[PDB]
């Protein structure tokens, strides 16, 4: 349905295929700038969507956002979970004077 | 000075909203107002970043 | 002084007595745990003074419910199928009942009648309460008032008990001419045009009392049944199953007083509310508390 | 008596039935604006119960004709 | 409760409206003609003096004598029914109110127009340390909005993107209201209503490059949330691929003034069907609908006359 | 021989039971137009007794068919 | 002796239909009145004879049953 | 035997009692209706005065199906 | 009459009085909206009046029945 | 004959009386919505009335039943 | 046939007269909802008189049951 | 051949008929009341509304059987 | 040789059900405002529930004189 | 079978008629429902399906009911 | 004995099937408004069931006459 | 045994019709909450299954008191 569109952008180009994690087919396609733009509009047109993540990963380049994202999810759990533990700490530290 | 102890007094009720925990009345803390806000206002910011 | 007496009157189960005995243990443990009660489906948020209240009035409950579960003779419903406790003269086997209450051909007239002097005493007391605060107040609006219902509620009754009573109707037939004319009286002196229908409410307020013997009634009837189904099936289908079949009857029994004892507690604080605070009135401006200087500590 | 005791006790059942009927039919739109008189505020609470007990006049004066059918049997 | 009682007054209502004759011949007027025309009108019998604001206000106190009575005189499910039909000065109301709390002017800033509730509960809502505090003070039974805004009051103490997403479950709590009743053309007003007010966010944030999942709503029966993002993009086939339903003659527009005129054109073309149901609720939903394109009638008509204004200044203004 | 003071007590149970009916089938709408009155405004509390009474007659008329069939039995 | 009692029957179902039908009216009418009530004190009377319109129906029932009870 | 008379009746009272209560169940809407149009304005009482009293003509005629099974009677 | 003649007057009630009820159920929605169409204007009168007058024919048909069932009798 | 004639009697009125009572259900919405009509405009009175004296086709059924009962009579 | 065939005559009219109610109860909305598309266009005029005969099938249903009803007569 | 049982059956299978046409045509009111305003809506969707008008009729049939078994059980 | 208790059965059974069927039509309304006013907050669900039981009255009393009946038998 | 059989037939006719009218009444609301879904969109028809045959569990059963009483006949 | 025996079963069943159908009268609205309780949010699912499970108080207790309508006979 | 087994199967039959008609009475609301929250969200579809599957204990009560009444039978 995307590739009727493709036919229709540069024809034996547009270098277009949905490799795996098999959540979403992540269909990938490149032909140019200004007839990739034209043709992104007609496959939005057909029904499409760009992976605008917010933040950075979707404001960087993708090598860059796929290595922060990836350290982001490294750190998250140990930082979330000093979080937690110093928010207790100082709940069990000062609730009696701020009662008070 | 009565604006300021309820705006104390509302900090307080958000620090304990943000730390979770609930209202419980108790035995009160004689201090002075600008004192009580100095220690209202590091544990309070430090729940507030964190 | 009278709704935990209407409260034994109706339930007479005297194991959901003890299993009520027991749910106060189980709450008086957490009082003595000084915890508030917290039900976070139920958004039951309790203080210990509220809960020792309730488990106060749920003792002073029980007590007179013992005692009128004694009085109708039933331990978790009829236990003297099994166990013979109660007597009657088809198959004494021990102590007599004062209300055996599973035949009604001897005792559903007295219970009736019960009901109805406890009713039309309480009216009484609340029409004999309007009657003194109008004297209270100076206000001879609404003494006149009480004074005039309380006359056309005694002249009903007489001229009821007479004419679809009994016979000998010499010694009310001048009771009934004077409570109406002390109601027609009232009405000269009062002109609020407060017409039958005024009266007949005030009756049918005072006639509601018999669903105290109703509900405690329907109560009696429907636990016997149980206790006689899951005694029968148990014993006498077997003798065998008297485990499985006595925890199904008493599943059964548990989830029947979860679905009407609620209810059935609420109807004699609903009579009293109804009653009580109505012929009294109690619906006059609600009043100003005293909210002192709070110090909240 | 024979078969008109229990033709006299069927009468007097559909008398309490239907009662009970129109009692419940009454109650049902008028507990509902009491539920939501109550839902307004707490305050109007005894003028709802006076109206919500207002309505079982029927049922006592339908009681009073099952005693007096019972004391006809 | 009863929809019939309170349909005679609607049908006596119904028999105190001007014709389009009315408009037509204040086509030409100088503003002494059409206060003449007005005195005649019963609108006038509010009428104070002279001048624009005069009558304006002699028109919101005409609206609040004959369409704020429709708020009361009822009670039950047809309370709750006709409690959604002047709905749009409440909420506005309280976005002004929420704006002037977490603005800071005067409480009487705001001129506060009439609603549904009293407005004593507005100015004792100036005064609330707690937003679900104040929706407590400002909390009917049967309001919709109360319960819209507690419900979106879970996300922290005053904010403008919780005020906007208060709009949006507004809209969308309304729309849960109107498919939990017992009318047949009263939901399917309100779809058109919502659908309608999802292509005038639509329209209003073209070219804004937001998202438009967050701009959509639920609760329509003519769109598409595809056909949505197709209208947030400059694309103006969508609107001209509603064909069949009620947005007819909204095709080949790009500018949004004509844009909701058709759209206010199909709404109160829509509105026109209400005279078919003379025992439920829409004919007093039309009646509604009615003064209020009587009221910007009026109001145009005002303007007009005090301006000045061209006969073809107002041309596309009384087209139906 | 029987069979016709139950026809009678049948007819007076039946008389009074749709009775009832007739009269909780007023005095719901009655009662919801009356405390959404109340609800509206406490001061005619009395004219909404008033108006909630007035559908007394037929109960009235009920029971005096009944008390005429009672005296017939 | 079998007629005496289904007369009476007959006309206890007259006086409790007839009395089933008057309520029903009823309703709508006190309902209409008490509106009316509420919105003002100024539509006493003629709500009030729009509410007793109904009643007729209770007469011809009552006159149907005192012909009956003449019958008995 | 004598099981004419009493069916008669039966039958005679069944009719004006669902007569009756066809009445009243136009008569609802119809004073309904009037009475809501009453309250706008005291304009047109009278012809809403006709408009609810034209539905006694069903009473009418129960009415004369009674009398003439009265006189069958 | 017997069984005959009485049993037949019920039947003929039975129709009279079911007949008036769904002459009476027509009327009420027909005069609603009538009364409706007289308080939107005093000038549909006549079109209304003769929507009104056309649900009687059931109670015109019924009439002829209960004549009929007389006429046996 | 006899307690046949009765009951047939019975039949026929029960068919008369529930066959109207069901036409009567169906006129009323129907003319209901005719008069609506009516006032929107008077341009469709025809069919309005076309639509109201649809539903007597049920009447001239019951009518006919009526009718070959009343042949059995 | 002096006992079993007013049984059967009264079945007969039982089953025509509820099957006559159910289909005004159908006919009813039915006409209400296409009274209401015609006075929206008269392009479904034939759609709405094809809904309104679509309740016919049960009376024919029921027309044939009391055929075979008077055959087993 | 009964003398009362034969009137009886008759009238047990007229009461089926008709309570069954009753019960149907009190799902018919409100199905064709909602297919007619979604065919006001529009003339696209008639083929699922006649179907769900069609939907009501099993109740009918299974009447009609019934009714066929007291007749053949005369 | 006796079919009175049979007879006292039926018309206790039948108050039993139409004592039932009341209190279902109270408890429908009542408990829908309830269940509104509990969709509203968890404040009143006290005062709901307490209305809700408050209908229990009529089934009550209808039990009351259906164990009376048990007892004449 | 004298009279059991008849009544047998007269019981299962009955059983099925209030069965089928049961099962209609909720089929009613229920297609009302999946209509409006139908007209919200045409995605949801395998569902719809489902919603509407979940009434038809009480005609099953009171066909087994009616298939008993046969086979006991 | 063969006559007594048989009207009990008959009261039995007026008894169980008039207090099913008023647990479903009484279950109707409320199960409609609990429905909606859950599609307004997922934490008021078991206020609804109580309210729900609620009303079949009256259905266990018809259950237990005809329970000793059995033991009866 | 006269007129006994069929008087009994007509009790047990008129119990399972009104039965199933209570069940369907509560199923209509209910599936119609139900339909109009799957239309809102399939992710509701379990709880719009279970409250509509809480009304057959009524059916399942009904079948056995009809299996009760079959082993009378």
């Amino acid at each position: 349905l995307v590739e009727e569109a493709l036919r229709k952008a540069l024809e034996d180009r547009y270098l277009l295929a949905h490799e795996a994690y098999a959540g979403g087919v992540a269909a990938l396609v490149v032909v140019h700038r200004k007839e990739v733009d034209q043709a992104k509009a007609a496959l939005s047109r057909a029904g499409v969507a760009e992976l605008r993540l917010p933040g950075a990963l979707g404001e960087l380049p993708l090598s860059e956002a796929a290595r922060r994202l990836k350290e982001r999810a490294e750190a998250a759990p140990r930082e979330l979970s000093e979080v937690r533990q110093h928010l207790a700490k100082l709940a069990r530290e000062s609730a009696s004077t701020l009662q008070s | 000075e009565l604006r300021r102890w309820e705006a104390v007094s509302a900090g307080a009720e958000h620090t304990l909203s943000l730390l979770g925990l609930e209202a419980e009345p108790a035995r009160p803390f004689p201090e002075g107002l600008e004192a009580a806000e100095k220690a209202l206002s590091p544990i309070q910011a430090h729940a507030e970043g964190l | 002084v009278f709704f935990p007496f209407w409260f034994g009157m109706i339930v007479g189960d005297i194991g959901y007595a003890l299993l009520f005995y027991l749910v106060g243990r189980w709450l008086s443990g957490y009082v003595k745990r000084n915890e508030p009660l917290v039900i976070d489906l139920f958004a039951l948020k309790l203080k210990p003074q509220v809960i020792g209240k309730l488990v106060h009035i749920l003792n002073w409950m029980v007590f007179w419910t013992v005692v009128w579960g004694v009085i109708y003779g039933e331990f978790f419903g009829t236990f003297l199928e099994h166990l013979g406790v109660f007597g009657t003269p088809e198959h004494p086997g021990l102590i007599p009942i004062l209300i055996h209450r599973i035949d009604t051909a001897k005792t559903a007239n007295l219970l009736i009648l019960l009901s109805v002097a406890f009713g039309v005493v309480l009216v009484f007391f609340g029409l004999a309460l309007r009657a003194y605060l109008g004297l209270k107040h100076r206000h001879m609006a609404h003494f006149w008032e009480g004074v005039g219902y309380l006359g056309g509620l005694v002249g009903v009754l007489a001229l009821a008990a007479s004419y679809l009573g009994n016979l000998q109707a010499g010694w009310l037939q001048g009771l009934m001419y004077l409570g109406f004319g002390v109601f027609l009286l009232a009405v000269l002196m009062s002109r609020i045009w407060l017409m039958i229908p005024e009266i007949f409410t005030q009756a049918g307020h005072i006639l509601s009392h018999i669903r105290i013997y109703a509900v405690g009634a329907a109560g009696g009837i429907l636990a016997g049944l149980l206790t006689d189904v899951g005694f029968a099936l148990a014993e006498r289908l077997g003798l065998l199953g008297v485990l499985l079949g006595l925890l199904v009857a008493g599943v059964l029994h548990l989830l029947i007083l979860l679905l009407t004892t609620l209810g059935h507690m609420l109807q004699p604080i609903r009579l009293l509310w109804v009653e009580f605070f109505t012929k009294f009135g109690f619906y006059e401006e609600n009043g100003r508390p005293y909210r002192p200087f709070k110090s909240v500590r | 008596g024979g078969l008109d005791r229990g033709l006299i006790a069927v009468g007097m059942g559909l008398a309490v039935g239907l009662a009970a009927l129109g009692t419940g039919v009454a109650q049902a739109r008028i507990g509902a604006a009491g539920v939501g008189a109550i839902a307004e505020d707490r305050s109007n609470f005894g003028t709802a119960l006076i109206f919500l007990l207002l309505p079982e006049t029927l049922v006592i004066f339908g009681l009073l004709i099952a005693f007096i059918l019972n004391g006809r049997l | 409760d009863d929809f019939a009682y309170l349909n005679a007054r609607v049908r006596v209502r119904r028999g105190t409206l001007l014709k389009e004759s009315f408009f037509q011949e204040a086509l030409d007027l100088s503003f002494a003609d059409f206060l003449r025309l007005l005195s005649e009108t019963v609108y006038g019998g509010e009428l104070a003096g002279q001048g624009l604001p005069d009558v304006d206000r002699a028109v919101l106190r005409t609206q609040a004598k004959l369409v704020g009575d429709l708020p009361r005189l009822v009670t039950g499910e047809a309370r709750e029914a006709v409690r959604l039909l002047l709905l749009r000065n409440d909420l506005h109301n309280l976005q002004a109110l929420l704006r002037a709390k977490a603005t800071g002017r005067p409480f009487e800033e705001v001129l506060l127009l009439p609603g549904t509730l009293r407005e004593e509960v507005w100015r004792q809502a100036y005064e609330a340390q707690d937003p679900a505090g104040m929706a407590q003070v400002l909390a009917v039974p049967g309001h919709p909005l109360a319960r819209a805004l507690r419900a979106v009051l879970r996300e922290t103490q005053d904010l403008a993107r919780v005020e906007a997403l208060l709009a949006k479950r507004f809209f969308e709590d309304v729309a849960k209201a109107a498919k939990g009743l017992d009318q047949p053309a009263l939901r399917d007003y309100l779809a058109l209503e919502v659908d309608a007010e999802n292509l005038r966010t639509a329209f209003k944030l073209q070219g804004s490059g937001l998202a438009p999942d967050a701009f959509f709503l639920k609760g329509g029966r003519f769109v598409d949330r595809v056909r949505f993002a197709r209208l947030m993009e400059g694309d103006y086939a969508v609107l001209d691929e509603l064909s069949g339903t009620p947005f007819s003659g909204l095709s080949g527009v790009r500018d949004l003034k004509a844009l909701e005129r058709g759209l206010r054109c199909v709404l109160l073309k829509e509105a026109k069907k209400g005279v078919q149901d003379p025992l439920g609720v829409g004919l007093v939903l039309a009646y509604v609908k009615e003064r209020e394109w009587e009221a910007v009638r009026l109001r145009l008509l005002a303007r007009r006359a005090y301006f000045g204004l061209p006969r073809a200044q107002v041309e596309e203004e009384v087209v139906c």
